[PDB]
């Protein structure tokens, strides 16, 4: 079980990790948060209590570094930090503990949910799309946009997700111009998943992150990409039946992690009844199908 | 954007474009069968591809036998249109080639998209107007050479004849649009009205009568008036 010391809590601040969250005072004697499971990337994010414009956060993973968070009162925000002299860390923890000012990781032992949530998502692949490559963990917030959305405007600071579009040269092979268009199983499979990730395992990975920073951040070049992404499966007459099996049960998981107040503005009404009810895999999302008519009726 | 009454006069300009109407692509007669059942048999089609300012019509004829062994032909036939056209400009010299397609039925919009991703640069509008163009097979002489047509041909026409000789194509297409929405709201009488006066002949490589200039103001008049009227007859006022 791992740990993120915090330096101190200098501004009032609701502070996430993964789906948890906690309110945090202003100067409110909090040091961090201990018993993080190993073995997942993890996210630990903030909105201020003054400003909720601009939630804000870090994605990480407790085998590949020790990391601390710190607030910089010139910039105005918490930042995430490494500390590479290991003792001088482990110090710093064990007095904390001692003292016990750290909130412990809040898991029940019953809960898969972040597990499901992130099977797939791995680091090293978060760290392509965010692109900052001096640090091992990345941040991520509400306005960041995507690749694509700057195509349609800072390169440093956007979310290189995989471009995806439906009606250009990359999805329609010359020729195939109705086929392609109107079944995109070659897209999908030969552009995208032999092409482009390689697998599919990176590709639900993409998916799984996009879903993630459009919950955690109202990130809405995240939500389009997540999205298309599923679309582009649901679209397709020819996908591998052990990757929509996963499918079902990636989306079903994240459909019932969503706050429910939120429905309305993360799920695309046109994408959800397309592939749900018209899609070539309509009749095979029987998890996902079976959640969101009983949970969100209205939006279909 | 889409193109309505306000942005009109857009339709006259220097800018090369032509409208795609794909109504009579797919023609079918539907009737009965031995058992009782319906079955439709189709009948060749065409696309109406038309240059409003210099009434240059270019009529790809869709023969049936494009249909055989197919299936979903409604759909089938926008992606065929959209086919067609895209070999249409493909063949035109550059020079020659449309800055804008506007599509008649926004269904096309897709179809037409996609064949043309290969032209970045040439707009694919949709419309506001309801454009009588369906009623092109109306006009006798194009519904002869499509029901005619053995195989698939393309039959290159001026549907204004020689009228920019002596009016703006503005007029013209004015003349043309009210012409079609007669033939469309009561075809025989539409018919009735341009052949009334058999002195008045259609040229042989015309498709309408050689009216005078004044005759045609007579003719439009009885144009609108038909057309007011079966407004009438139809709303009953
Ligand atoms: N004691 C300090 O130097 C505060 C900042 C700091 C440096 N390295 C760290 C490692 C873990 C938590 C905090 C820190
Ligand atoms: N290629 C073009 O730009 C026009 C071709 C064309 C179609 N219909 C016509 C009628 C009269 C002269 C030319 C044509």
């Amino acid at each position: 079980m791992n740990t993120v010391p915090f330096t101190s809590a200098p501004i009032e601040v609701t502070i996430g990790i993964d789906q948890y969250s906690f309110n945090v005072k202003e100067n409110q004697p909090f040091h961090g948060i201990k018993d993080i499971p190993i073995g997942h990337v993890h996210v630990i994010h903030f909105q201020h209590a003054d400003n909720s414009s601009m939630r804000y956060g870090y994605w990480f993973d407790c085998r590949m570094g020790n990391f601390y968070i710190q607030y910089d009162p010139k910039d105005g925000l918490y930042k995430m930090m490494e500390e590479r002299d290991g003792a001088k860390f482990e110090n710093i923890v064990h007095n904390f503990k001692e003292r016990q000012m750290m909130v412990s990781y809040p898991k029940i032992d019953e809960d898969d949910t972040w597990y499901n949530l992130t099977e797939f998502v791995q680091m090293d692949k978060i760290r392509k799309i965010v692109r900052k490559d001096e640090n091992q963990f990345s941040y991520v917030d509400s306005s960041m946009t995507t690749v694509q959305e700057n195509e349609l405007s800072d390169p440093a600071h956007s979310l290189n997700y995989t471009v995806i579009n439906f009606k250009s040269r990359e999805a329609i092979r010359p020729g195939h111009e109705m086929e392609d268009f109107l079944d995109k199983s070659y897209y999908l499979n030969t552009v995208m998943l032999q092409g482009i990730f390689k697998n599919s395992s990176n590709y639900f990975g993409e998916l799984q992150f996009a879903f993630l920073n459009a919950m955690f951040f109202g990130n809405y070049g995240s939500s389009l990409q997540w999205h298309a992404m599923i679309e582009l499966i649901c679209s397709s007459a020819t996908v591998p039946k052990h990757m929509l099996d996963k499918l079902d049960e990636i989306l079903y998981y994240q459909i019932k992690t969503l706050p429910e107040q939120y429905s309305d503005i993360l799920l695309n009404e046109r994408v959800w009844n397309i592939c749900l009810y018209s899609s070539f895999q309509k009749n095979s999302l029987h998890n996902t199908e079976k959640i969101m008519e009983n949970k969100y009726p209205e939006l279909l | 954007g889409a193109m309505n009454s306000s942005n009109y006069a857009e339709l006259f300009n220097n800018d090369i474009k032509l409208f795609v109407d794909d109504t009579n692509v797919y023609r079918v007669t539907v009737h009965k069968t031995f058992e009782g059942n319906v079955a439709t048999k189709a009948i060749n089609g065409c696309i109406f591809t038309l240059n409003p300012k210099t009434g240059h019509l270019f009529l790809k004829i869709i023969h049936t036998s494009v249909w055989a062994g197919q299936k979903r032909l409604s759909q089938l036939a926008k992606w065929k249109t959209a086919e067609e056209v895209s070999a249409l400009v493909r063949s035109l010299p550059k020079e020659e080639q449309p800055k804008q397609i506007i599509v008649t039925r926004k269904a096309m919009l897709d179809p037409l998209e996609v064949h043309m991703l290969d032209f970045p640069n040439i707009a694919i509008r949709p419309t506001e107007l309801r454009l009588p163009f369906s009623a092109a097979m109306s006009i006798d002489k194009l519904s002869d050479v499509v029901m005619k047509a053995t195989e698939p041909q393309m039959v290159l026409f001026n549907i204004y004849d020689d009228w920019l000789d002596r009016i703006s194509s503005y007029t013209a297409f004015s003349r043309l649009t009210l012409l079609l929405r007669a033939l469309k709201t009561n075809e025989e009488s539409a018919k009735m009205i341009l052949l009334s006066d058999p002195t008045i002949t259609i040229k042989s490589y015309h498709l309408w009568p050689s009216f005078t200039d004044e005759q045609w103001i007579t003719i439009e008049s009885q144009m609108r008036d038909l057309i007011l009227t079966e407004y009438g007859r139809k709303y009953n006022v």
